[PDB]
């Protein structure tokens, strides 16, 4: 449109209106050359290959990619406040991006005539590394300036080297646009319809539903003797009451459990071993051995017990500031997740327990505990938490079932997710590089709380003690940090 | 400011029970984790019990493990800690000492970093 | 006044300088020093 | 259990000259050692945490150093406010230990 | 179609006060059983039960008529009833957990309401602060005199029928392990092993029995005179005591129609390798003792009885299988709704000279009146 | 009906990640600071290309019900009848049934092509799927079996069998 | 209603105890109803 | 209210008095009335 | 109007609308002479 | 800390009207107390 003329300006704030939240940010990015504009093939005997469980088959590509996925993004500490102590539960509705103020670089001088590519996969044809967790998000701060993360893929491998079904893709036989200081880039984006995140705590435990207040026309089988002796052998049958809650009938059970083991915050009381990797919960693929991280939804810990974390079974960040390999435990936040306790087993707990035998006079009745336990009819259970840290949406892998899509690193399971936003430069050669906008637009739909409990809920809130800085703000040498993860669920319902 | 009331006082016989109070004030109670450090006449300072800002967390010294209790009321914004079957050493005077660290409950971490409240004492003799 | 005339917030777009070769997720801290002029034009009636 | 030692057990010095204390833990703890001050008849008083961190009102005279197994506590210009039992603490895992204390 | 009509008398509960209640409030000792929560003035109605009227129900009809109020015996033709539905479903819901209260199966008994009480989160005795409080007298409520009655209607929503009758690509359904135990005491083990033999599942470090626990058939066919543990519905004849009943008091039920598609709840599912065969090592095997869903898992539901519950409500969570109910009966997430009465309380006289504190002095009352509810199945 | 799929997948379920970026996320890299008594500590290290088995996994592979390998080479297999003694089967109202196919799953490792299902193929390999399936001969994955603490080390056991967890995705069965 | 643009989260009222006897704003095993302490109704924040 | 909002005033009122009980002292005596106004 | 017609019933709950609020209270009361 | 006398109305300010003195209470609205000290509370300032 021009040289000297803006082609966008710069939108970011939350409208809460009615039912629904319209989130908008806007951020400073900067793209360099990546590879020497080049596809370099990539395997793990690159780097040397120590373990199969680590070999990997690859390629590296020139362009880069935008990654917003994660909450910090769209929302405020201060959005993400009201959203969690008014509401229920959320969930995207549409999807909105624009990029703009396109500048190109000479490595310094201003080069005019240079393009930027950029386009979108609508069709999901291209490998899809957006659920991966990955570095590289829009800062949470608007006024960071951010690098764009050069964009990777993997395929089939035996050990380093490929196979005869490897791909191999080249993503410049994909149409795309060609952007000048005066073009602009924008699409729109429509979420696939997927249930509400529950931004909530039950009030009430799954095996507490009953009337304490009344008896069942239950029995059960109380007593198997009538006293210590020979031949004391007997029948005896109660009413479950309020005297007894464990024995009574119940409609549903907890959810699926895949055990984990139990790491103490007090470093005495662990093992003077090394069973990080050996004591970890794993699954085996084609040979490889894979952790299972998170896993399956389950509670951190029993009551009276939260100095213990399983091991691989929460999510742990990292604070601002620290450090890539071996960092010590206050220099990471170790993720709490009990609120699904409620509906949820205990992730470092076994399930329960089975009759192993069948009893008989020359037989003690023999229970063994249940490791793992699969779907079961009649259980409910509870998804995991999302924070302001995390992951908003995965995609689904494609394949001929799955159960409950929902991902386990939480957020919103999608076949259909955002598509991937693919950049790059375009092309011995000049050093080169390029900067420009990016604004990005969520709707999202509310679930109002509409309880009726007397007393006050459990809010969020920021402590007002005294201190050296204010949380969620920069400090004096410029740096913004986030002091805790924030999840979502503080309201209560009944179960 | 923050201030830290604690009086179980007492003269007891062995093996007789006591109750430590301490009521504290000027700060969020639920936060931070607060302990009891106790120190002999004559004597060195011995660490006794802490408990985490949410009561989920009670740790106790080896001497001390299985015979005192510590407990929080978030009523009275009080720490307890009930001493019972008591011997000739428990006599000392106790100190109530609040944590340097504030915590939440939506990170699993060590609650005890460094006492930095301390208060006046009681004395117990035994 | 209880709403007097509104601030006006202005401030040069940060332009970064060349960033590294390899993706680094650190914020950039280095940029192209900048500076602008221009003219401001304000009329008021009495 | 972790033993820390202080190695000077009672200490006297002239006032404005530096004295420094040192104790030894039993095992790397990294940077959790604490220091406090009691005077008689009043309650302790916290001056160094996290190893060198000094706490707010403690006067920068106070200084403090090491990691893993050793760890110093640096007076410089001593003063007759100064002159008390001090004791280094470890915060690196329970049960939490109170080194023997110095005299000064 | 079937219709029900019944008489009923309402007291007055906890002298009209809301009363926390909790584990040390029974004496307590124990931590699977410890438990916090309230009791309420308010009674409630329990048609649930079979007896109280492949099929499936379609809509529902409720009435509350011929109010009549008792002052102690004369009556108080002044006197109000108060009345609502939680059709928000904002209250807890107790009318799945199997309760005694039921509409008599005999249309000329009467039957008295049971009280409305509900549990929260509770830590032993204590409360968390998450635990929630419920006043009901804080939803609108309608007020009947003895002229006055009630009326509403219900409609179910949509559900799968009822089954009402009795080199492989299908598989049959999972199991959970119950013990077995055979109705002739002299086979059974001289050990007490009721508590300790049994099957449960563990939840915030508090086990639960499994009851009835999963759908599967109570014994191998031919062999009638076992069955689960803890597997079975198990009702009581009439006029058997509340406590140490013998065999022959209760009725001990059999699933063993669904033993086509379903494992029996004693046997194991079924056997595994455990190892790599080689020339050095045996093929080796072991037991399943619980497996849950796979591809390709057929099984029947657990069925209904006379004396059986016909609905639960699906709890409200992020996910759910199969939410047909464990107690049998068609599970919903919008049930029938709790239907809530009490007797609006009456103060004697007052003082005279003004006082601050509330009237804790009432005329002794009750009422006593009719329902009918008629479903359409 | 749905689609039968007819296709192998190129990539699979412990690859999904990108190769070259770092993960945002933590894991437990190490429990002792060295050789000796009284190492206890807690260290944390980024998940990242150069470790991809340690990495965070929105989705695990499908169920498995074990089957016991046998070899194309004869003498490899073991000198006894275990045709019928080691098959898995499941049992139903008193009468064991052979559970073939199976729940549909890899047929062997890539790698060794000489190993097939006792009683899980129709001989026809599913290999291609082996992607999103775990292999018929080979344990589902290791499950921590008690809590450590400094008198008992951390324990593990093997996952013969796995039922529907929330979150798995598999391949049907090839026709 | 309030529009702020404040970015850190604000000062919220919210009961703060973990476990205790009994629940705050809720009857007693008497019956008694009890308010534990007056509440204010300033939280949020303005400038000035 | 105090959590999600800047301030708050009241707007309306509606008063009702209803399902009157005259005793006598105890027993229900109906043709009692009970007076009542307001001063507006 | 008769001695077994209610005059009213138990109204008592809170409507969040928009930029207003609906509270109810109701109560049993005694009065002396 | 309080001075060891009855200072409850002799030294509590107040206003008086017609020749009856009254208690001032609450009062004007100010500050119950200055930042960092919450043990100190006006005479007759704040409502309780």
């Amino acid at each position: 449109d021009g040289v000297g003329s803006s082609s966008g300006n710069w939108h970011c704030d939350s409208q809460w209106l009615g039912d629904r939240v319209i989130t908008t940010s806007t951020r400073t990015w900067a793209l360099p050359t990546y590879n020497n504009h080049l596809y370099k093939q990539i395997s793990n005997s690159t780097s040397g290959g120590s373990s199969n469980d680590n070999a990997y088959f690859g390629y590296s590509t020139p362009w880069g990619y935008f990654d917003f996925n994660r909450f910090h993004c769209h929302f405020s500490p201060r959005d993400w406040q009201r959203l969690i102590n008014n509401n229920w539960g959320f969930r995207p509705k549409r999807l909105n991006f624009k990029l703009f103020n396109i500048q190109v670089k000479e490595v310094i001088a201003n080069n005019l005539t240079s393009t930027v590519q950029v386009f979108t996969d609508s069709d999901y044809q291209l490998p899809y590394v957006l659920g991966s967790a990955h570095e590289g998000c829009l800062p949470p701060f608007p006024a960071d300036v951010f690098m764009i993360p050069q964009y990777g893929y993997l395929t089939l491998n035996d050990g380093s080297q490929a196979v005869g079904r490897s791909s191999f893709y080249c993503l410049e036989y994909f149409p795309s646009q060609m952007l000048r200081t005066g073009n602009n880039f924008q699409f729109s984006y429509e979420f696939e319809n997927v249930p509400f995140h529950s931004s909530y705590a039950h009030s009430q435990s799954l095996d507490r539903l009953m009337n304490p207040l009344i008896d069942q026309y239950l029995y059960y089988l109380s007593k198997t003797i009538n006293g210590s002796g020979q031949n004391q052998q007997t029948l005896k049958f109660s009413v479950a009451g309020p005297s007894n809650m464990a024995v009574q009938g119940r409609n549903y059970i907890p959810g699926p459990s895949y055990r984990q083991q139990r790491v103490s915050t007090t470093v005495t009381q662990n093992n003077n071993s090394e069973f990080a990797w050996p004591g970890a919960s794993s699954w085996a693929l084609n040979g490889r051995n894979s952790l299972m991280n998170p896993g399956p939804a389950m509670a951190s810990h029993k009551e009276g017990e939260d100095r213990f974390f399983p091991l691989s079974g929460s999510l742990i960040f990292g604070k601002q500031g620290t450090g890539r390999d071996n960092v010590d435990a206050d220099k990471v936040m170790i993720t709490n997740e009990e609120e699904i306790k409620t509906t949820n087993p205990v992730a470092t707990e076994s399930y329960g327990q089975v009759a192993t035998n069948h009893q008989s006079a020359q037989a003690q009745a023999q229970t063994g505990w249940v490791q793992n336990q699969g779907i079961l009819p009649g259980m409910v259970w509870q998804d995991r938490d999302v924070y302001l840290q995390g992951p908003i949406w995965a995609k689904i892998p494609h394949t001929d079932g799955n159960f409950h899509p929902s991902p386990l690193m939480g957020g919103f399971g999608m076949k259909h997710p955002p598509p991937q936003i693919l950049i790059k430069n375009t092309p011995s050669f000049i050093t080169q590089y390029s900067t420009g906008q990016v604004s990005v637009e969520i709707e999202w739909e509310l679930q109002k709380e509409n309880s009726k409990r007397w007393n006050p809920e459990i809010q969020y809130t920021s402590n007002y003690y005294k201190s050296n800085n204010v949380e969620f703000a920069v400090n004096t040498e410029g740096v913004y940090s986030e002091p805790r993860p924030i999840g979502t669920r503080y309201l209560t319902r009944n179960l | 400011e923050v201030q830290l009331l604690e009086s179980g006082g007492g003269l007891v016989h062995p093996g007789g029970s006591l109750r430590l109070s301490c009521a504290a004030s000027g700060f969020p109670f639920s936060n931070f984790a607060m302990s009891w450090v106790r120190q002999a006449p004559g004597k060195g300072l011995e660490w006794v019990s802490t408990i985490s800002g949410s009561s989920g967390s009670t740790y106790y010294a080896d001497s001390v493990r299985g015979r005192f209790t510590i407990s929080r009321d978030y009523s009275k914004n009080t720490v307890y800690l009930e001493m019972n079957s008591l011997r000739a050493d428990d006599t000392a005077i106790y100190y109530c000492a609040k944590d340097r660290m504030i915590t939440f409950g939506e990170v699993i971490v060590k609650h005890y970093d460094a006492f930095e409240i301390w208060g006046q004492g009681t004395r117990v003799a035994v | 006044m209880k709403h007097p005339p509104p601030q006006i917030l202005i401030k040069n777009t940060p332009v970064p300088a060349d960033p590294p070769t390899a993706f680094n997720k650190d914020k950039l801290n280095s940029f192209i020093t900048q500076y602008s002029t221009g003219q401001v034009s304000v009329e008021i009636e009495w | 259990d972790i033993q820390m030692t202080q190695s000077p057990s009672s200490l006297s010095a002239s006032v404005g000259d530096r004295v420094t204390i040192t104790c030894r833990a039993s095992q790397t703890i990294s940077t959790n050692v604490n220091w406090y001050q009691q005077k008689p008849g009043k309650a302790p008083k916290l001056l160094i945490y996290a190893a060198s961190s000094l706490q707010s009102g403690v006067p920068s005279r106070f200084s403090g150093s090491g990691s893993g197994t050793d760890f110093t506590l640096t007076i410089s210009s001593l003063q007759p406010e100064d002159f008390a039992t001090f004791y280094c603490q470890q915060s690196y895992s329970a049960p939490l230990t109170f080194g023997e204390g110095t005299k000064v």
